[PDB]
């Protein structure tokens, strides 16, 4: 009859709260050296395993935008990297004034780099020697109060920490998996429909996490997840003009970038042993730097985006113009290959428009049309704000290639009226959370609260 | 409540049935809660969860009650609470919603319980002496 | 098993003695179990030696026993494990050999042991309710 | 000679390298094996086993 | 000196430093207190101090 009190220990109850997480990778990513990768000496071996559980009914709200595990992967990666150039560092020269003249080599010339006299010390702090290497051109800068074409200085040296990077790392996204301790759990929607936030139905838990590829990325981003079923467009405000939306493809459209041969790394040393490479001769002509995306999958899947993008606008059109201008680490495509960086310009991708008039281009006569995009190489990289953006690349052996599998873009729309049904969209960059926010929107961590309490009818015997 | 067996899941396997249909499983689920200066916070992590499992384990010892499962006591329950019927909170709703509801006066359970626990004892010394 | 008395050496002071000859003494013996970038070791080994023993002390917890030198239960012994005499095992043989022999049926022990913990519980609510 | 690669350091002039003695300890849990038989050849059965 | 007369608890002292190329020195200036500048000389050198 008469009701008291139990206390129950095991009650599944789900609270929102914020913590920490365990870096994990599988096994054949440990018994290579240290730091080759960063895994290899930092983290643990895990079990990809059990079998994702899924829940009998339950209802949950997820939210792209709210999740502290996309920063926290943010915060693991420049402390890493800032990590990973305490013991190899170099403070030497590399600063002093070069006296340059066109860069000619044995079958010709080039125009993109310069051959560059040296004046540094000998390994001995009494004398100094002749030597000579060769860079390209956007990363020097002639300091001089005139017009002397024969005063120049590295770019990298207007503030400092010249570095110079390990020839013995390399930074392949390995895959890292995301465990949580014991009194937590993982809640991953496999809503494909789920548009953004709110009540999630298919629910299923996980004690530990999917792969994930840390890529360093711009507006196109290279390998990671693939949709479903078809394409899926994110966004927040879409009327407010600040914001980034992110388009997820069904596709994959090949694309490979590459470029020509080069002789060797001059092995020069300064000082105490601090060894550095440097760009030398070239063997035997010169060539680009560019890369080919397939033509005939790039148009539909162009256009597949218009068919989805506009399920939220009524009778207005999609245009897409050049990004807006500034730097090359804004306007133009920047990623990484073999310890190589690129920066690609996109003019041959983003023109045209979509109106409604879908059409199929069919039959596939002839499937050598591509499209080719040209590319620069720099050497100075400023990746992130506050991780000790300074590193000095070197270059590497001969002529290298790469081969992607492009998911997503990351586009802006722009800020125009005046009767805009002609709306368009910028490539724009943004920082490297939204990359990652892109790939980690599907998982949660919630805390266990495993204590309850409920009325009942049963009484404690004195 | 019992007819899993198979159990590598904790709590969570659980999730969404009435809370009658959970009454047991209770040993397994519970079980889960325990198996560079980046030692930093790969120990931190470690030290944290033990704290947060023994300060629940202070809530069932103060009060005096063992066999963590399920602990009934002797406290009247006060209906001010929830006014509601037993079967229909029992069999209709999961545990889930039922914390939404009930997790504004656990600090008063929280207090009588600690009071009773404290009569008991003494009422035993009393009827200790008495042989 | 208890005539030693001055006990400052554990479990090891009985090792190599018959197991009934070992029945007693487990109270000394369990409590030895707790009594620069250096700090980073030293540390290390304190959370992980403590982290040994609470999951030990889950596994007397989960299925209801307290008193944690001896617990009897209520599962029959399957002797399809080994078919042996107890006399012969429990007189000749010291702990150490005998691990050696139970040690690869012991997951299956544990199960078993858990079933029957839920069973008894549930079972006590129903007599309770009559009073 | 040395200048060949590098890190010329000098040693502090209030440091001494004697070879202190040092305990190996272990944390509880564990417990450290002595082989007391003074023929031992390497490796087998060791039957004066103490424990420390 | 200041532009409206003198100081006696300062000295103005011309320095020789470093540009931010390690190739050139430049001419400097800056002032500082008597105490903490003192005149390292083995003799009555007035013109050479050091911090
Ligand atoms: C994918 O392939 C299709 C084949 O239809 C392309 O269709 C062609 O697209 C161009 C560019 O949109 C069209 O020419 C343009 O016409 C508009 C006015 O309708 C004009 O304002 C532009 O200046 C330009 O002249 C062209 O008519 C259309 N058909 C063909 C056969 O060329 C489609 O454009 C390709 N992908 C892209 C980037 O749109
Ligand atoms: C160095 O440069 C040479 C020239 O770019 C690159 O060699 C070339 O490799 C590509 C990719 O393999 C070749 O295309 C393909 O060759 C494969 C070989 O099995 C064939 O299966 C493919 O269908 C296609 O023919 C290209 O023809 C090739 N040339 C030679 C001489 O083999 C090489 O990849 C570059 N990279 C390095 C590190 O060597
Ligand atoms: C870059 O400039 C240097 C400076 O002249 C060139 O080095 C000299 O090359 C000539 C002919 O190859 C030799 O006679 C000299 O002995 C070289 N100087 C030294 C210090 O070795 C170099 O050839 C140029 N390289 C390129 C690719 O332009
Ligand atoms: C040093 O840094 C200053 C900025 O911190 C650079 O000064 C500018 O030079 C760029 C072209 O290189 C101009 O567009 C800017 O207008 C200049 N001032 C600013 C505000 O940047 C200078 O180039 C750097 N390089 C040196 C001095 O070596
Ligand atoms: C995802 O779906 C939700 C609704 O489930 C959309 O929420 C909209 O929120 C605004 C806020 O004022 C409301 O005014 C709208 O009326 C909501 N939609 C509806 C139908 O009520 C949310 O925008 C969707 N997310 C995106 C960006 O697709
Ligand atoms: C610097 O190091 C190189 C080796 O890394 C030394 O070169 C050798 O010198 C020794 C005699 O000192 C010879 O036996 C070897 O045959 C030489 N080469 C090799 C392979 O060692 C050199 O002596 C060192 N000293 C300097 C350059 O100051
Ligand atoms: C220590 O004693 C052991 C035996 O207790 C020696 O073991 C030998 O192992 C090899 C392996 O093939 C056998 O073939 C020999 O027959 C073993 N000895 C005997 C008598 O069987 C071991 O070599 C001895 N260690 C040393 C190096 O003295
Ligand atoms: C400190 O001494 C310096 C060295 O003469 C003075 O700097 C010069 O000042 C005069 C007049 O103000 C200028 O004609 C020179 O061009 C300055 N030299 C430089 C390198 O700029 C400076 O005025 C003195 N300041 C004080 C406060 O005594
Ligand atoms: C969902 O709730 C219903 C209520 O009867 C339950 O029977 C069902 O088992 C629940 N979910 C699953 C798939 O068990
Ligand atoms: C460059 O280095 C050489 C080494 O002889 C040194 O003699 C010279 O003065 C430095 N600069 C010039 C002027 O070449
Ligand atoms: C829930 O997700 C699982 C993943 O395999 C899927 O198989 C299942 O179909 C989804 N739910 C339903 C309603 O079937
Ligand atoms: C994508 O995966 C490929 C295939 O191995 C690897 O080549 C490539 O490096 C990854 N892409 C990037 C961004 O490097
Ligand atoms: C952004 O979206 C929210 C929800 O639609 C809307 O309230 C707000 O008006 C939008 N931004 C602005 C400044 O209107
Ligand atoms: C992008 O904006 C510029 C501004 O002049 C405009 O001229 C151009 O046509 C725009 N769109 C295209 C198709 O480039
Ligand atoms: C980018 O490429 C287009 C095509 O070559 C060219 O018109 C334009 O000048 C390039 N530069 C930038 C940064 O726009
Ligand atoms: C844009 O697309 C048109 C299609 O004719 C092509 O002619 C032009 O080269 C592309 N680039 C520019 C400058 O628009
Ligand atoms: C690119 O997609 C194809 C589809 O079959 C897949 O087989 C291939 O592995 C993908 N390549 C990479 C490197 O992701
Ligand atoms: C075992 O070692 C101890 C060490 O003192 C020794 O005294 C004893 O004699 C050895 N065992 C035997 C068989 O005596
Ligand atoms: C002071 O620095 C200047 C910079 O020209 C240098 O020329 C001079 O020799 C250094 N010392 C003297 C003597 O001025």
């Amino acid at each position: 009859e008469n009701l008291w009190v139990t206390v129950y220990y095991g009650v599944p109850v789900w609270k929102e709260a914020k913590t920490t997480l365990f870096c994990a990778s599988d096994a054949r990513a440990y018994e290579k050296e240290v730091h080759n990768v960063w895994a290899t000496h930092a983290c643990v071996p895990t079990d990809p395993s059990p079998q994702e559980l899924v829940l009998g009914n339950v209802t949950e709200n997820f939210n792209m935008w709210k999740n502290d595990m996309v920063d926290q992967m943010h915060e693991d990666i420049i402390s890493l990297w800032d990590q990973s150039l305490k013991p190899c560092v170099k403070l030497t020269p590399l600063c002093v004034t070069l006296i340059c003249s066109d860069a000619t080599v044995k079958t010709g010339t080039v125009e993109e780099m310069k051959n560059c006299s040296f004046n540094t010390t000998t390994e001995i702090r009494d004398k100094e020697k002749k030597e000579y290497a060769l860079f390209y051109k956007p990363d020097i800068v002639p300091l001089s109060e005139t017009n002397n074409t024969s005063e120049y200085r590295l770019i990298n040296c207007n503030t400092s920490c010249v570095t110079q990077a390990c020839p013995k790392v390399t930074f392949e996204p390995i895959p890292i998996h995301y465990c949580a301790p014991a009194g937590y759990a993982i809640l991953k929607c496999n809503d494909e429909t789920f548009n953004g936030t709110g009540p999630c139905s298919n629910v299923s838990t996980v004690q530990c996490t999917h792969g994930i590829r840390p890529v360093v990325s711009t507006q196109l981003l290279l390998n990671g997840s693939l949709a479903e079923k078809e394409i899926v467009i994110r966004s927040e405000n879409l009327t407010n003009n600040a914001k980034i939306i992110i388009v997820h493809l069904h596709t994959p459209v090949e694309i490979v970038c590459t470029r020509p041969n080069n002789n060797t790394r001059k092995s020069v040393r300064i000082g105490p042993g601090q060894t550095f490479y440097a760009t030398g001769d070239i063997i035997g002509d010169i060539k680009q730097a560019h890369c080919n995306i397939s033509e005939e999958k790039w148009n539909d899947t162009l256009q597949k985006v218009g068919i989805e993008l506009q399920k939220h606008f009524p009778n207005k059109t999609i245009k897409y113009n050049q990004s807006a201008g500034g730097d090359m680490e804004i306007t133009t495509h920047s990623f990484n290959c073999g310890g190589e960086f690129f920066y690609c310009n996109t003019s041959n991708l983003f023109n045209g428009t979509y109106n409604g008039t879908y059409i199929s281009t069919n039959s596939s006569a002839n499937s050598t049309s591509t499209i080719t995009l040209q590319c620069r190489i720099k050497q100075i990289i400023n990746m992130w704000q506050g991780v000790g953006r300074c590193m000095y690349a070197p270059p590497i052996a001969g002529n290298i290639t790469c081969r992607s599998n492009i998911t997503g873009l990351l586009l802006t729309r722009d800020g125009g009226t005046n009767s805009n049904e002609t709306e368009t969209f910028r490539p724009a960059g943004g920082d490297m959370r939204d990359n990652w926010r892109s790939e980690l929107y599907k998982y949660k961590v919630v805390k266990i609260e495993p204590l309850g309490v409920a009325p009942t009818r049963c009484k404690r015997r004195v | 409540a019992v007819g899993i067996g198979a159990v590598f899941l904790g709590f969570l396997g659980a999730a969404g049935s009435t809370m009658g249909a959970a009454s047991m499983t209770l040993t397994v689920q519970a079980r889960n809660l325990l198996s560079t200066v980046w030692g930093i916070k790969q120990l931190q992590a470690r030290v944290l969860a033990v704290e947060r499992y023994l300060r629940d384990q202070q809530l069932l010892g103060i009060w005096g009650c063992s066999g963590k499962l399920i602990c009934c006591t002797n406290v009247p329950w006060n209906s001010s609470w929830s006014n509601r019927n037993l079967s229909e909170i029992w069999d209709n709703m999961t545990w889930l919603q039922w914390d939404k509801e009930i997790s504004n006066y656990t600090q008063i359970i929280y207090g009588l319980l600690e009071e009773s626990q404290n009569q008991q004892e003494k009422n035993e010394q009393d009827l200790l002496a008495l042989d």
